[PDB]
This record gives C-alpha cells, structure tokens and sequence, in this order.
RNA sequence: AGCACAGUCUUAACGAUGGAUGUCUUGGUUCCUACAGCGAUGAAGGCCGCAGCAAAAUGCGAUACGCAAUGAAAAUUGCAGUGACUGAAUCAUCAGAAUGCUGAAUGUAAACUACACCAAUUCCCUGGGAAUAGUGGUACUCCUACAGAAA
RNA sequence: UUUGUUUUGUAGCAAUAGUAAUUCGUAAUUAUCCGAAGUGGUAAGGACUAUCCUUGAAAAAAGGAGGGAACGGCUUUGUGCUUUGCUACUCUUAAUACUUGUAUG
RNA sequence: UUGUGUUGAAGCGAAAUACGUGAGUUUUCGUGGAACAUCUCCCUAGUGCAGAUCUUGGUGGAAGUAGCAACUAUUCAAAUGAGAACUUUGAAGACUGAAGUGGAGAAGGGUUUCUUGUCAACUGUGAUUGAACAAGAGUUAGCCGCUCCUAAGGGAUAGCUGAAAAGUGUUUAAAGGGGUCCCCGUCUCAAAAGGGAAACAGGUUGAUAUUCCUGUGCCAAUAGUAUUAUGAGUUAGAUGGUAACAUAUAUAUAAAUGAACUCCUUUACAUAGGCUUUACACUCGGGGUGCGUUUUCUUUGCACUUUACCU
RNA sequence: ACGGACCAAGGAGUCUAGCAAAUGUGCAAGUGUAUAUGAUUCUUUAAACAUUUUACGCAUAAUUAAUG
RNA sequence: UAAAGCUAAAUAUAUGUAGGAGACCGAUAGCAAACAAGUACCGUGAGGGAAAGAUGAAAUAGUACUCAGGAAUGAGCAAU
RNA sequence: GAUGUUAGGAGGGCAAAUCCGCCGAAUUUAAGCAUAUAAUUAAGCGGAAGAAAAGAAAAUAACUAUGAUUCCUUUAGUAACGGCGAGUGAACAAGGACCAGCUCAAACGGUUAAUCCUUCGUUUGGUGCAAACCUUUCGACGGAAUUGUCGUU
C-alpha cells in the first residue's frame, strides 16, 4: 500500500535496535538481546575473528592510548631498581 | 611562584595551609575570569603550577613517612611493596632456581669443570 | 526442501501453549497417611473455568494436618458437585459422587 | 592498600566553580534574592548548600540544580531573608 | 526526545562543543564539522 | 570620424578552464640486525575531562598540553604573560609523586551517573584538635593453614 | 438545653486574584462580577440486562479479622521468682533540651 | 667512461632551407628556475597504448534546451536597505474551517530554541529572510516522570552436557529473611501508555514552568533519653444503638492493649446494549458595563459578567 | 554485426620451480665445492677471497620383476 | 628396555619496539593512509572506507597608498 | 565432607609473526565425477615462551657397525601410496651447525622423619644519598607428613 516496500516503509524507521555499548563505546549494543555486535560485551572475551583483517587492525592494541605499557617501555633498557632516584646535585 | 626546594623543609601543617590559601587565591582568580575582569587571567597558570608543586611535596613527604612506618615487617601493603611485572613477581626466586639436591650438589663439588691447556 | 510445519512444532517457539490465564494444574492431593488409612474431607470453596480446557475446575480447601492452616487444591470437577459440598478423600471415604477412593 | 596522598575528593574549591553573571542570573539577584552558581557535575544539593555556607557566610533557603549542555551544573541558590542577596553579591563581585 | 539519559545528554553536549570553529588567534599560524540536518551523529 | 553581413569550419598569437609533465619528498616498501608479555599492585580497549584566550590531532589525569628529580641550560611568545646575570624560560632524560569513570571488572545492576551490607572515615599537632554522607571492603573458582559445628 | 422567624457569607479558599470598564502624576482610585432555563455533544459514575466450546494478568504495597503469648509503680528478704511498708500510674500526639557523625525532601 | 647547467637544467608551446624510410634524433624562439645526460661498452626492468560497455580525473555537443505545473489568490501604501513579487508594518480580498499548517505529547532528531549581529556559500527565481553563518545565552521539581512492582519474557547461579565455544536452567542445592530453637526462602533485569504516597490557582522571562515568585495545601520520614503540654484508659486494655452500625473534632477525630500462627479483602481487570446522574460544552431570556449599525429599521448586534487544589 | 562523445594519466605473456633444445663460456672422464668452516675482510663487505694429498649430485655401463 | 618426569644450544619469527640498509615507489605510484587516516563519510548491524603534498631565499618581505565602487572587486602615475 | 568478608595466595582479559593442542570444509585438479586432490589447509575453540615443541632409545642397522633431541646439505621426487588415473611421497646411512645430561617410581636406611611449610625472633658481613637490595644460621611456635618426606644408588 502506502507503507509499501520502499519509501513508505522507510517512514517507519524509528526505534533503533543498537546503542552505545559501554565497553566499545560504539553504537552496536543490541538492546533486545543485550549483547554488543562488535565485541560481545556481556561475554568476557573480545569477539575477534580471523576472517576480517580490517576489523582486527582497527581495534587491536596500539589503536588507543596505551596508558601503561607505553610507560613501562624503555625500563628494559634503563634497568632502574624500583624506588631509586638520580643522585642529587 | 614558589620553588620545590624551599618548602621541602615545612611541616605538613603549614604545607596544607599554604595549599589551602593558594587554592583560595586560584578560586578568586577564576571568579574574576568568569566575571568581565580579564587582567589577571595570566596568573592562573602560575598559581595552578604552585598548587601542583606543593601537592607534590606534601604527597612525597606522606609517602616517605608511610614507608618509614612499614620499614621491614615483611607485610607491606600492595602499593608499598614492589611493582614489577606480574610474571616477574610470580617468577621463581634466583635462589629457588639455583637450588639443588644434596646428591647433585656433592657431584658438582667433587667433580667441577676444570680449566686446562694443551701442548 | 525446507522444514515442514509439523516439524517446526517441536521447536516450541510460537507453538507453545497459550497459558497466560490458566488457573493452575489440575491434580489431586498428594498421598498422605490420612488418605492411606482414613478419610479427609475438603470443602469445595468454588468451581471455576480454566480457559484452556472445557471441564470446570474445583477450588477445594483442605485443612492441613501436620500444621495449622489450610491447603488449596485444584481438582477437575465432577458432574453434579456444587460449592459448599464436602468431599471425602481416602481409603475409608464413602462411595458417593465427588469422593476420591482407591479403585 | 593504604593511601598516602591527601584525598582528591571534591571539596569546596572545585565543587563551586564560579558565580554566573549572565543577564538572567544578574536579574534574579535583586528580584528573587537568589544567586546563580556554576558547579562541577558531581555536586548535589547538600554539597552545594554546605559549600556556599562555608565559602561565604550565607545560609541557604533552597537549591535548585540543572545540568547544562556545557558539562557543568547550574545552581539557583535562594538566600534566606536573614541576609539579603545583593550585599553578598557585591562582596564577591 | 525530551526525555534523555544522563550519558546521552552529556554526549550531545560534547558533540555540540566539538562543532565550534577554529579560534582566530590560532588561525594566525576546521574539517571535522557537522550540521544537525545534514549528517546525523547516530549516537 | 568612418569601414567590416551573421553563423559554421581551419590556422596562428595571446589568454581562460584543467591539473598532465618535469623536478622535488620529515612517506611507503623490502631485507638485515637486536630485544620482547601486559594484567586483580587492575591490562589492552572505551568514555569523560584538562590550557588565559583552545575545535581537531598530539600530550596529559582533578598535581590534568603538565609536578618533582637529573643533564643541558637562556629563552619562551599570536597576544597576554613567565624567566638568570642558574632546582627558575625551554629542551632532553625520567627512576619519585600522582594517575578521573570504566573495562577481565570482580557487592547488586545498567539505554539507570539506580540500590545494597560491613567498618564511620580522613586529616593536623605530639594523648588532644578539627573536617567530612566523604573513605575503604564485600564476585566466582581454587590452593595452603585455621575455626567451631557433623558420624 | 430543643422547635419555628430574620440577617450575614460567592461556606473557608475569595478577591487581596482574574475579567470588562471609568478616571488620575505617570504608579494609584472607582464601579460590576447576579436572577432564572433549555439542548444533549463529550467524559466519568451508577444500577442493570445480555454474550462466550472466548470467562477476559500478576506483584510490590495497604487493610480487616480469628487467636490470646506479656503485664502497675516506689523499697526490701531470700535463689526472674515468694515476701513485708506506701500509691495517685500506662498509652497517644505536639513542642523543647541534650546525646547521637552533620537528625528533611 | 666524459660531459652539460643562474651567461638557465629538466619539462612544456610553436617551429626547422635539419637528418632518417621510420620509430625517432638534433636544433631555434618563447616559457621555465634546478637539475640533466652519456650512442664508449655493458647491466637491469613495474620499459612503449586508440580501443578492453577498460580504471581514475577533467571536459564537451545536447543547451541557455527539457524544465522551475499538486496544495483556488492575491492587491494598495509605507519602513528598512546598494538593491524588495516572496523581509517588516498598516489597509483590503481570501484560505485553513476544530477530522485545522490550532494547542499538547511519544518515537526519532540534538541546540534546530532565545537575543544580537550577519550574507562567502546554501535557502533550485530574488532575498535585506532563514531551521544558513557568527557571538553570547537559555532547560530550576519531595508533589510531572524515571527510579519501585510484577507480565510476555531476558541474563545468570546449582547442576548436567560439550574439546571448548556454548546448550539448558532445580533435573541428587547443606542456597537470605523472621521471630526466638524453629518457620519461610535461587538471584537479577524487563512497562516514561499496566500497578503506583503526595499540588493547585494567579503571576513572572527574550528563551523555563503543576519546576521560578506569591499564596494556599498535601505526602513520606522524623533515633534515644529527659522534660513539659494534649487527650484518653486504669484502683490488665472505653462507650452508645434492638439492629443495620456509630462514637476520640485535641491548633491536629493521635491513642479504643494485643505476640506466635492463620484466613480474607483491596490492588484487580472482557465485550455489547440501552436507562440514569453529575461535571464540562453549547444555547435562550433578564440585569449591568463597553463597543458597533444608525439614508431607513432595530427597547438593537457583539464582548465581559470568572472562582482552582485543599478543608 | 558489436566497442568507441572527447582528453590526460594508468593499463595486460611476467616471476619462481623443474625439464629439454639451442648457443656462448670454463674445465674435461671428470665436473659442481653443497651445508659449513678461516681469515689483520668487516662503510661498501648481505661481496669478494680460501678449502692438510674416498661427503653429495650428475656423468663414467647396461640389463632384468627379481636372487642378480 | 614401553606404559612416570625434567633439560641449554644449534631452529623459526607477514607481531610489537628500536636500529641499519636498498640496481625498490616518487603523490592515479608507494601501506588504505607523505596531510587532522582507519580520519571524513555510508550501513540497524556484522562491516565498508576515501579524497587531500609543493608561494617565496626570506612573509622577522603575504600586498602599504590613491582613485572608482554599497560591497565584492578593478585600476594606477602607487607598491614587496 | 560442608561452611566461613578467618590469614596468605593463585586463575580470569588483552595481545599472535614464530609456537602447542583440538575441530574442520569447500572452491580447485582429475579437462565430467563419486575414492583421490585441494588438505591432515582456510575458517572455528583453547594454551605458552623469548623462543615453543622435541629430547637422553622398548632407536638404527645387518656394518670393520652407529648412539638423546632439533636444524642445514643430501638421501629423493627415491622406497612406497593412488579410479596405479590425476596426483601424492617418507625413512636409514653420509657431510655439517650445536653439543649435556639427568631424577622420580622401585631398591636399601627404624637404638628412632634423619623431612617440609607457616609465624615470630637473633646476627654474618656488604655494595645505596635515600628508597631498597644481596648474603646470614641460631632458634622458638604452630602445623603437614609413616595412606611416606628425606638420604644412598
């Protein structure tokens, strides 16, 4: 009819199925089944797949800040004992 | 503008008092900035850095005096004890790795590797 | 071919029973020493319609024997039983319409 | 785990950011004896009441709060009739 | 809608904040700009 | 002051449009070499913030485009402003301090800044003196030791 | 301490507010805001009648009842109980003071 | 190997009494402004384009052409402005016709809202307009909602399967609460239209209003001790009516003993049909007030004449 | 009959393994020094240089299912 | 001399990090990305995924002044 | 056995190029196709290290014999497998890199668990400015252990 296959039905496009997914922050959290389509947030694992190199590489490590590992880097070459400070003037 | 070495000799009381009055002056500066007044807007950076400095000195004093409290005692809190890598923490001690049974200890002691030459 | 309609029934997705307004399962009293060696009389407090089935059910109130209180039972009503009637259950219950006896 | 640094919970300096001086805020002071403040989002009615009490010698009658789109909380603070809202506004600017 | 969650409202405020132009004094030395009607933020 | 018909097509000169060509190159690619785990001591990832004027990127975490310390060491600047005549301005190093909400996420939840229970908690002086509704803890499985109940 | 007869009040809210007017420096004064009815449009309620091989949610929360466990106060003997001497006491709302971590939202 | 370059290299445009048969080579002028060649011999390859409905980019004739056609309809004068058919004001003619381009909301959007500027692009004609651009500002709740409950149902725990991933969810659960030894008992999420503690009126801004102001209320909570005060009851819990039942009016109907253990009620429910009551709506007549018609007629036509929640 | 409106730039028998033929080169009943080692070589050099007088491939002999 | 167990080296490394190179590519090439690139943007979602380098030695030489225009702009006897 | 917000601890997730287990195709080739091939591959699940895994003969040979594992040259496109079609395909010896061997069980020890752990103390000296760190052996306590720790081979 008037809500036919195309333009008519597109008028009823409200009520999204997906939302923000607190873990990824990406709009893929399926609201009805409470599960992220991008990372599977309720599950403990990350929902990666080897058949999508693109998807792997656009969210692997190093894509973000690396808030801690980047600090711990170069301590292998310094080899300072924890709690040590440079000798004062 | 205060440097980090001259206040290193203050007690915690006046250290906190200096922090408090410095925060109050920063708050006044921010109030003026929010108002139309804008002449003093450039001292906000200096006051903020002074707050950072006094906080650094106070926290370092507190941490050192807390370590003095758990000197030895073998049961320091987790933050006080070492923060190596997790697997380094779980690694066997060098003594444990070098530990040997009496049988192989006496074998090694009685027949060690020897240095020698040839004609 | 594809899965036929009869096959899809066992999946139990839309072929589950429409049971929202059912009043409960129709069961007699659980076997008890009273029922084994005597009569226990329950008062049929009400008779109601269970939307799934055609036979009316009977809300019957028994008095608990192990503790003070009243227990509620839903028993498929027999033709001719009426609210306010006492039905006896057990071996020694008299043979009359509505009573529960061993065969 | 023991903590050595002094607490970083939000005190008055940081709970109350600055007064609001927009046209609406400025008008409210003379008419309805109220002051408009900008606060950090983590504040609440009790936090704001205690903060203004111990930052300025003012006693609160009631606080109304809203969350702006700029990431802060706007607080309409009605002063009691014991002390008017204009001389305190003059005192702080 | 008129009724919103706190996180959604803060996200809307952040997206509005990121829509401002480059400061003029900085231009003495932007492209990630959106219009509410052309490109929906979908979030 | 005057004269060319118009259009269509061809040629040359000069220009428009366009961005080829040449020349550039703080980029890529491949090989060789060397080292190599991060996480309940809370990771990777995601949000949210942070500058005097500040959107992005970069950096950082309520001490928030940076603190302290160490080496260098006079600039830093768009304006404003800050600096010695060197713990000061700026780099570099980075061991100390600090490191928001989350996330394995782990008190219960989650399109909630929702709701529990247990210790009240934190700070200052050398037993007091203050301030705080704030702060910690509480997942599941398992190991070692312990406890009092069970046959 | 009862029954008949008047006045008052839009029953309090309430006119101080609104509304429509007339004036006055340009913010104030003044007057009105009351006598009756009809139609049945919408909504709700009530008391009913009828229909079903269709009988048309639950829980949080709240209430009623059945039952009858416990029993004054001041002092005292003896090992909560028996006891001696005296009687003005138990609940309920509100307010105040102190303690309690800061004792409304 | 041996050369060319700021006394201008590569490239490019036009060329040449030029050479070759030809791919080409070499020169001139102009432009260009920094590199270029090696034919001495050889090495190497991502090495030669007219096409592949080839790929990417750019540009044509079509062509100032098709077209700018639903929604009946515009006109006069003035203001602003560089500029006005489509900005504003006044007048007129009309439309929408309470099943409305009128008021409120939901989903969705996310600042489009308001004010002040403003016109590079957009607003398929214009444009001084604007949902465009710029700078500021704007969203106030114990009573409106969420938050709480449970539904269709989702997740999870115990198990049990499975290499795990996962599948099911009490299938041998020793699984929180209560009084004071016992009783009850998987957890958690899922409704902004279901259930549900409690608010009305007037006013106020440029933009918010059951949220602000004024006034008047209502709901929930209010720990322990001690004082007062209010009421009852008692020399261990009141009283009327035959009855249906009623009674505490203190600022305020607050108190009418009551455990364990139980049994109910409310919450709490379909559809159709008419009858009836009330409120709101509409309408008629009278009184008052203001306005309008008034060549003629008109004791006239129109507007106002109001009263919330709570007690 | 199909593709081609126009122009620029890009655009397609290559690389490796293995065999043969052809031709050039070295040595010749021998040929190839494999992996690896040494050595005042260590920008180039990841290449060049070297190999205490039955390693291995191919060839030097064929034929047979095969003992041979 | 099975049905028990440990063990370095020679070995591999389309990952991360840090170095050094090349008869490699030279902005339609080379990674998708020489740049604010897994960015903008598209899809409910899984995912898809660009375009975009060059003034000059020096802008611490980025166009002053005049005229004409409402302005954009244009012109100059003016100007780096 | 339970139960414990008893004391002290561990696991969980990310990351994968190399590495270790499982699970597991089809495109393709055969000029069709079904065994075969693709391939003990891709996808899927799980688990580690700077390497992993393998490893100290229940091995090979048949010789004048060799002597853990791994890797390189080769054996060798060979023996063999196969609608004996398409295709597939090792091992021993030989030359090298490297080179490393060991311990439980079982045996033996009872005029004596000779073992081990937890907690609390003592000093033996040292590098650090400090923070911290390395050595140290005398205990005492509470346990575990004869349903078997330790010593010998």
């Amino acid at each position: 009819g008037k809500a036919g296959k195309g333009t008519g039905s597109f008028g009823k496009r409200n009520g999204k199925t997906h939302f923000l997914c607190l873990r990824c922050g990406k709009r893929s959290y399926h609201l009805q089944k409470k599960k992220c389509a991008s990372c599977g947030y309720p599950s403990a694992k990350k929902r990666r797949f080897n058949w999508s190199v693109k998807a792997k590489r656009r969210n692997t490590t190093g894509t973000g800040r690396c808030r801690y590992i980047k600090t711990l880097r170069r301590k292998l070459k310094n080899k300072f004992t924890e709690g040590s400070t440079p000798k004062p003037k | 503008n205060v440097k980090a070495y001259e206040l290193r000799t203050l007690k915690k009381k006046e250290l906190l008092d200096k922090l408090d009055e410095l925060k109050k002056e920063l708050s006044g500066l921010r109030i003026s900035k929010a108002l139309g007044n804008s002449a003093k807007n450039s001292k906000i950076h200096g006051v903020r850095k002074n707050v950072a400095r006094v906080l650094t000195v106070y926290n370092q004093k507190r941490k050192m005096e807390l370590r003095q409290l758990y000197k030895n005692k073998k049961f320091k809190p987790y933050n006080l004890r070492k923060k190596l890598t997790k697997n380094k923490r779980l690694q066997l001690s060098p003594k444990q790795k070098a530990a040997m049974t009496l049988r192989q200890k006496k074998k090694v002691q009685n027949f060690p590797q020897r240095k020698y030459l040839v004609v | 071919g594809r899965v036929i309609r009869g096959q899809r029934k066992g999946r139990g997705s839309i072929f589950k029973s429409h049971n929202h307004h059912r009043k409960g399962a129709a069961k007699l009293r659980h076997l008890d020493y009273c029922e084994k060696k005597g009569y226990i009389k329950g008062l049929v407090k009400d008779i109601i319609h269970d939307p799934g089935r055609g036979a009316p059910l009977a809300k019957v109130i028994f008095k608990r024997t192990e503790k003070y209180g009243k227990k509620e039972e839903l028993i498929i009503a027999s033709e001719g039983m009426f609210t306010g009637q006492y039905i006896s259950c057990g071996t020694k219950a008299p043979l009359s319409v509505g009573n529960i006896l061993p065969i | 785990i023991v903590k050595s640094c002094h607490s970083k919970t939000l005190d008055k300096y940081g709970l109350i950011k600055y007064p609001l001086t927009s046209e609406k805020a400025m008008k409210k002071i003379e008419e309805i004896n109220t002051l408009v403040f900008m606060c950090d989002k983590r504040a609440n009615k009790k936090n704001i009441k205690k903060s203004v009490k111990n930052l300025f010698g003012i006693e609160c009658d009631k606080v109304n709060v809203l969350n702006t789109l700029n990431g802060d909380k706007k607080a309409y603070v009605r002063l009691s009739g014991e002390h008017d809202a204009l001389e305190v506004a003059n005192k702080i600017g | 809608g008129s009724i919103k969650r706190f996180r959604l409202k803060q996200r809307l405020g952040k997206c509005r904040r990121q829509n401002r132009p480059v400061p003029h004094w900085y231009r003495l030395k932007n492209t990630k700009r959106r219009h509410w009607r052309r490109t929906k933020l979908g979030l």
